[PDB]
């Protein structure tokens, strides 16, 4: 709704929860559970881990997900003036009707482009792989993980 | 009780999610009356 | 609102149905099972809802004779489909390979086909 | 402020619409797989398949 | 050949089926001239919602002020058939409007505002602004 | 095989081609960045 | 399967904490509850109750059930007797007695209404239980057939 | 004024658990199971499947279970803690021993 | 033996050209384990389908050219195929002879392609897995010959029956 | 109707072959007396190469 | 869908299969000093569901012999007057469809739980079915590959060094 922010609900492995793991193999277990450690409570991985952690995701994940959205958003502007006559010019209509498509098409590219490349990157990923079996997080990890990514993320609601 | 289900469907215990879920139902009505109070004004 | 269409009744639910055109306009050159039922509905309709008796009693004699045609047609169809449902219930079982590999345990009762009291049925001690 | 769109995703007609759009990244991500550098889409992997279809599973 | 001749009882069937839909309302073979009537019931129902469309515009050109009744009109043509004919040009249209709204404005100015000054400024910008025969490095010497 | 290549880079928009290997191609390895 | 410590027997300011609860206990028995003494009673009490809460919802969506089957399905169904398979109108065809259908479409009527009122039951039951709920009285493994005691449930000084 | 106070000890007093769970925290949560609500267990003490002495195991035991110390509060607990997050411990980061409640 | 490792094909094309090693695979397993029973039942369902769907082929033939040839003496020549062909001017009759003779052999070699290439194809993975796990022993339902049986001793002499003590 | 069905298809030909007996890949939990039918069944096999 | 999901004699699309016939030749072939309390639990809770099922099969299968039996008669309802052709039509045709009905594999959560559990009661039931009931086994090891089951017992095993048991039918690798 208007009043909470949500764009975090959907992106970076918030919605994994216990039913993606008893489906999942060991391995993909612990894939997942690290993924999801490490990008909602970061503080349990040492911070060289976290650097390579936040390097493989967002050359991957994030900064790709804000250049989609950038490029969607500038798809929607392919005429600024929109409503405009020698008579009369709509500056703030304009700036309006921009408010209200360019953050509509970055939100739609940002969660195509989470909802395609997210799922190869949990499974088809080097680094995940590699430092998923360098911490070996366990079931008991990922339930203090989800308590403390959930309350973390009712404190920024309340701040 | 709905937010109950939710609150234990993410690691909780029923003990602990009415600590939380008391929270977020004041915090969500505060909004609604500054956003009742935004209305009179305008 | 609400009332309108879960209060106030539809009109056919009501009045008597209509006859319907549609179904004896374009009728087969055939004094098949479906017309002479179509020629029997209408005559019994007609004798339950007219008041006039010379009519009713011409369509009672025609119903009758209907009626001893509709015995025949349905004769017919009796004998092909049960003759079809006999022959080719002999032929499934013809074909079928029937499960032989039941268990046997039922037809044996070793207490029984050796008596396990042998000398002792009858009394002694 | 301009972060609602985001909150609009309890719908699921919005969730359909990202689904198919998705979908047919995916349709064409796989159809492109000649290309060297690009992964594709594997459909016998499990992690895949449970990340693209509980995405928007117990949204509130 | 019987093949041939089953599927041709069959075609020539549905042929006549899909003339008899859709040509019923010419004849009265049809009993008591239903479907007709039917058709006939169509027009009206579509001649109803256009006449509706019509009325409700009366009603609001009634209600709006009487400054207003032209711009309304613009807009109304421009629902009726400007948006479905690609030679009209919504641009011209939007000008066309901002047109009326200048003109409206021009006067509003003359419902006693009272301003010296501002009255001549108004009137000059407004002039120049619809591209009238005033110039507009006249009211730029006038300032 | 010809007129595959024609309408390929033809009839399709340069920005969707733009478009396309920017959103397959990760940011790291990306030549424009 | 481990155990617990078993508590020394107990002295009598003891027993009589234990006669004070299981009096009290007692005390709470509504008089229109017919549950004899026994060492199952209040688990059956607890299981009486769920069954009856369970009952109450059952009812209530079988009386909703009888709305949500009125007009969406009995009453389209009953649109199918208004004329025969021939296109001839509905008329009575006597079994055994041949009652006068003197009224006005006693007949039509009567047929819809003895093929409709069965459905409707039917369909009504129908939704109830596919829509109620059990799973408070359910117990797969029957776990809740353990003896509670009245001294168990309260407790005293 | 209770939701304020709430929010303000929230915000003060809450930090992720900043580690991960070592093997014997695990173990203990495994074996966490053994213990019993309402009604004390009885420890029974048999030597081919618990080793060490009578009296050593019944006094593990009770640190354990029956004295309600958590596994974080044992001291090679916390050396463990201390010695397999030392990456953390440098740069200025400490080490969370109790998860928030 | 050395480790290498078996993939079933997964592409359409890769089946079916594998489809056509199924025999082969089998000769080796029969060199294997030739006395497995599996294998054993696998060669001799192999074999019985194989005369079988071979004569039911052959019958068919030897029924479609007797009808045609039958039927052709009178004129009554069944309008199938293009009269005279398109590149060779082959008529009508001979592609109709060869088609009755060749389609029922590719029916019948599809046929047992399809019920038996993925029962080979589990049985050379199981021989491949064994392979790679360096076990050359034989597997569990294998029955020797006579000569490769152990008899059984008869003699069994029951201890001397002595009063317990207590 | 509209799915997946298990085929039907075995081995018709090969004498006494859904005669199993026991082995680790039917970990021995079978019968007590049977393990006189797994001789018949041993003996049977032989008979058949 | 509907509410009572939790009920051990429910069960959804993608469940474990068996028809009332194989589960009756599947309990002639266990015994119970075999099993745990939990799996004894579960075989008798299957055991009152089943025995609920078959009584109501019939009822079940009444409708379409009912009108089998009535297309067979003829295009004539002779109702209180042909009831002899009826019933002696229906007591032939009423058991085919029973015997469509029995024959045909249902779904529950009693049967995914009592074949596929991983603890040793699944095990055991497993291999029973697979060493005294081969046929059968046949059949539900194909069901439970196509489920996504891996479980040593299945014939489409490509893990095992051991040949397979049966005939393993073809599939989609
Ligand atoms: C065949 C032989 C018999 C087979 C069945 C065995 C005998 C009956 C056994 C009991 C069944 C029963 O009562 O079940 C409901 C029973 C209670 O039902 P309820 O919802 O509470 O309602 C209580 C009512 O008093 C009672 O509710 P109800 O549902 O029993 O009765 C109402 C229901 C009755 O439904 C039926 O009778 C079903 C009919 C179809 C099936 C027939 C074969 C069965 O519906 C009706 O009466 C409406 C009409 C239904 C027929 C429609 C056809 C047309 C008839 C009318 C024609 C025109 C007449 C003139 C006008 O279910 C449970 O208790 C569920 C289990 C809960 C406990 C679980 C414990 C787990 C372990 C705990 C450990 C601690
Ligand atoms: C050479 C030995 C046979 C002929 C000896 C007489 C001298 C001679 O050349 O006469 C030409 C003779 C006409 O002269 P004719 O003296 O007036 O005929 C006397 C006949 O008794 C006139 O009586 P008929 O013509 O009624 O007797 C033949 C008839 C009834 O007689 C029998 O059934 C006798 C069966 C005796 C079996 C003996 C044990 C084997 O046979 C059939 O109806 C069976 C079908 C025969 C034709 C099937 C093959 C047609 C050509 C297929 C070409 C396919 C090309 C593509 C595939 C790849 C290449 C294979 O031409 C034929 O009879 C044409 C058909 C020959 C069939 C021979 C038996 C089948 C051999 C395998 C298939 C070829």
């Amino acid at each position: 709704f208007l009043f909470y922010n949500q764009q975090h609900k959907t992106r970076n492995g918030y919605f994994i929860n216990h039913d993606n793991l008893m489906l999942a193999s060991l391995e993909e277990r612990k894939k997942l559970i690290f993924y999801f450690i490490a990008n909602q409570v970061p503080e349990k991985l040492d911070p060289v881990d976290r650097v390579k952690f936040n390097e493989e995701l967002s050359d991957n994940l994030s900064t790709k997900a804000r250049l989609i959205g950038s490029l969607t958003g500038l798809i929607g502007l392919v005429g600024f003036p929109y409503i405009s006559t020698r008579i009369y010019s709509r500056p703030v209509l304009n700036i309006g009707l921009s408010l209200l498509i360019c953050p509509f098409l970055y939100y739609v590219g940002n969660q195509l482009t989470y909802s395609v490349w997210e799922p190869k990157f949990i499974a088809n990923n080097n680094t995940v792989c590699e430092l998923s079996k360098k911490y070996n997080f366990t079931v008991f990890d990922f339930a203090q993980a989800k308590k403390e990514a959930h309350l973390k993320a009712l404190r920024t609601e309340l701040v | 009780g709905s937010c109950l289900l939710i609150f234990i469907q993410l690691v909780f215990s029923g003990i602990v999610v009415l600590l939380l879920d008391d929270m977020l139902n004041k915090g969500y009505g505060l909004g609604s009356g500054i956003s009742l109070f935004i209305a009179t004004n305008i | 609102m609400i009332w309108k269409y879960l209060q106030r009744t539809n009109r056919g639910n009501i009045i008597q149905a209509g006859l319907q055109h549609r179904k004896f306009e374009n009728l087969p050159f055939k004094q098949n099972f479906d017309n002479l039922t179509k020629a029997y509905d209408l005559r019994m309709w007609y004798i339950s809802n007219s008041p006039h008796e010379a009519k009713n009693l011409e369509y009672v004699n025609e119903l009758e004779a209907l009626h001893n045609e509709l015995n025949y047609q349905n004769s017919r169809q009796f004998l092909f489909r049960t003759v079809s449902f006999l022959l080719g219930w002999a032929l499934f079982y013809q074909f079928y390979e029937l499960p032989k590999t039941y268990d046997w345990q039922d037809t044996q009762e070793p207490k029984h086909q050796v008596p396990a009291y042998g000398d002792l049925e009858e009394g002694g001690d | 402020p301009l972060k609602f769109w985001w909150g609009l995703n309890k719908f699921e007609t919005i969730q359909g619409i990202h689904s198919i759009l998705g979908n047919a990244a995916d349709l064409v991500v796989s159809t492109l797989s000649f290309i060297p550098g690009v992964q594709g889409r594997n459909n016998a992997s499990y992690i895949e398949n449970s990340i693209r279809v509980t995405r928007f599973r117990g949204f509130d | 050949m019987a093949i041939r001749n089953f599927v041709f009882k069959i075609s020539n069937q549905i042929q006549n089926l899909a003339a008899k839909r859709s040509l019923a309302y010419l004849n009265q073979i049809d009993s008591q001239s239903v479907p007709s009537r039917a058709t006939i019931n169509m027009k009206d129902q579509v001649t109803q919602m256009q006449r509706e469309i019509d009325n409700m515009a009366n009603v609001i050109r009634a209600q709006i002020p009487d400054e207003d009744r032209a711009e309304f009109e613009i807009l109304k043509k421009y629902y009726v058939t400007g948006q479905h004919d690609s030679l009209v040009d919504p641009q011209d249209v939007l000008l066309q409007l901002d047109r009326i709204q200048v003109l409206k404005n021009l006067k509003m100015i003359e419902l006693n505002e009272e301003a010296y000054d501002p009255e001549l400024v108004r009137l000059e910008k407004l002039k120049a602004r619809v591209l009238l025969e005033e110039e507009g490095a006249l009211l730029e010497y006038a300032h | 095989s010809l007129i595959n290549s024609k309408r390929f880079g033809k009839i399709f928009y340069y920005f969707l081609k733009y478009y396309i290997y920017d959103w397959v191609i990760s940011r790291s390895v990306k030549d424009l960045k | 399967g481990f155990e617990t410590v078993v508590p020394a027997p107990p002295t009598r300011d003891d027993e009589l904490r234990m006669i004070k609860a299981t009096e009290e206990q007692f005390l709470q028995q509504p008089r229109y509850k017919l549950y004899m003494n026994e060492a199952h009673r209040i688990a059956k009490m607890n299981h009486g109750d769920r069954h009856n809460n369970i009952r109450a919802h059952f009812w209530s969506n079988f009386a909703l059930g009888l709305l949500i089957t009125g007009p969406i399905f009995i009453i389209p169904f009953g649109k199918a007797f208004r004329n025969l398979r021939s296109g001839v109108p509905y008329y009575f065809r006597p079994k055994y007695v041949f009652t006068q259908k003197n009224q006005y479409n006693q007949d039509r009527n009567w047929g819809a209404m003895k093929k409709q009122i069965p459905l409707w039951l039917g369909l009504s039951t129908a939704y109830a239980y596919w829509f109620t709920d059990f799973s408070i009285n359910d117990d797969e493994w029957l776990e809740k057939g353990k003896v509670i005691y009245p001294h168990q449930t309260i407790k005293v000084l | 004024t209770y939701y304020s106070t709430n929010k303000e000890a929230l915000i003060q007093n809450f930090e992720p658990l900043n580690r991960k769970f070592t093997e014997e925290e695990v173990e203990q949560f495994l074996r966490n199971e053994g213990r019993s609500q309402e009604e004390k267990r009885n420890w029974i003490y048999n030597p081919h499947i618990h080793g060490s002495t009578e009296g050593e195991w019944k006094a593990d035991i009770h640190e354990k279970f029956d004295s309600g110390k958590a596994p974080w509060e044992r001291e090679h607990v916390k050396a463990k803690i201390l010695e397999t997050n030392k990456a953390k411990i440098d740069a200025g980061e400490e080490i969370q021993l109790k998860p928030f409640k | 033996y050395e480790g290498l490792k078996y993939e079933t094909p997964k592409t359409f094309f890769g089946r079916f050209l594998n489809q056509f090693n199924i025999d082969a695979k089998l000769d080796t397993l029969s060199k294997f384990y030739t006395y497995q029973k599996t294998i054993r039942a696998t060669q001799a369902e192999l074999q019985e389908d194989r005369k079988s769907y071979l004569t039911n082929s052959l019958l068919f033939t030897a029924v479609s050219w007797f009808s045609i040839y039958q039927f052709a003496r009178k004129g009554a020549v069944l309008p199938v195929l293009r009269e005279y062909g398109r590149y060779f001017g082959t008529h009508r009759l001979f592609r109709q002879y060869l088609h009755t003779l060749v389609l029922p052999l590719l029916y019948t070699e599809y046929a047992l392609n399809q019920k038996y290439y993925t029962h080979m194809e589990h049985l050379w993975t199981v021989h491949v897995n064994r392979l790679n796990q360096k076990i050359l022993e034989d597997p569990l339902y294998t029955f020797y010959p006579q000569e490769l049986n152990v008899p059984k001793h008869n003699i069994i002499v029951p201890t001397i029956f002595r009063d317990t003590p207590q | 109707l509209f799915d997946f069905n298990p085929s039907s298809i075995k081995f018709e030909k090969y004498p006494f072959y859904y005669w199993i007996n026991s082995s680790q890949l039917t970990e021995f939990n079978q019968y007590r007396k049977f393990v006189i039918r797994d001789s018949i069944i041993y003996s049977l096999n032989n008979y058949i190469i | 869908m509907d509410n009572n999901y939790h009920f051990w004699g429910n069960g959804d699309r993608q469940d474990v299969s068996l028809s009332y016939e194989d589960y009756y030749s599947i309990l002639d072939c266990l015994l119970d000093e075999k099993l745990s309390p939990q799996g004894l639990m579960k075989f008798k809770n299957l055991h009152e569901v089943s025995m609920y099922g078959v009584s109501y099969v019939p009822l079940y299968c009444f409708p379409v012999a009912y009108g089998i039996s009535h297309m067979l008669t003829g295009k004539v309802r002779r109702g209180h007057s042909g009831y002899r052709n009826l019933f002696s039509l229906m007591s032939v045709v009423l058991p085919f469809t029973c015997w469509y009905a029995y024959t045909t594999p249902i779904p529950r959560r009693l049967y995914t739980e009592i074949i596929c559990s991983n603890n040793a009661d699944g095990a055991y039931v497993r291999n029973r079915i697979k060493q005294q009931k081969p046929g059968i086994w046949r059949k539900l090891s194909q069901q439970l590959y196509n489920k996504n089951f891996r479980f040593p017992e299945l014939n489409q095993d490509l893990t095992a060094t051991e040949f397979p048991l049966d005939y393993v039918a073809p599939h989609k690798f």
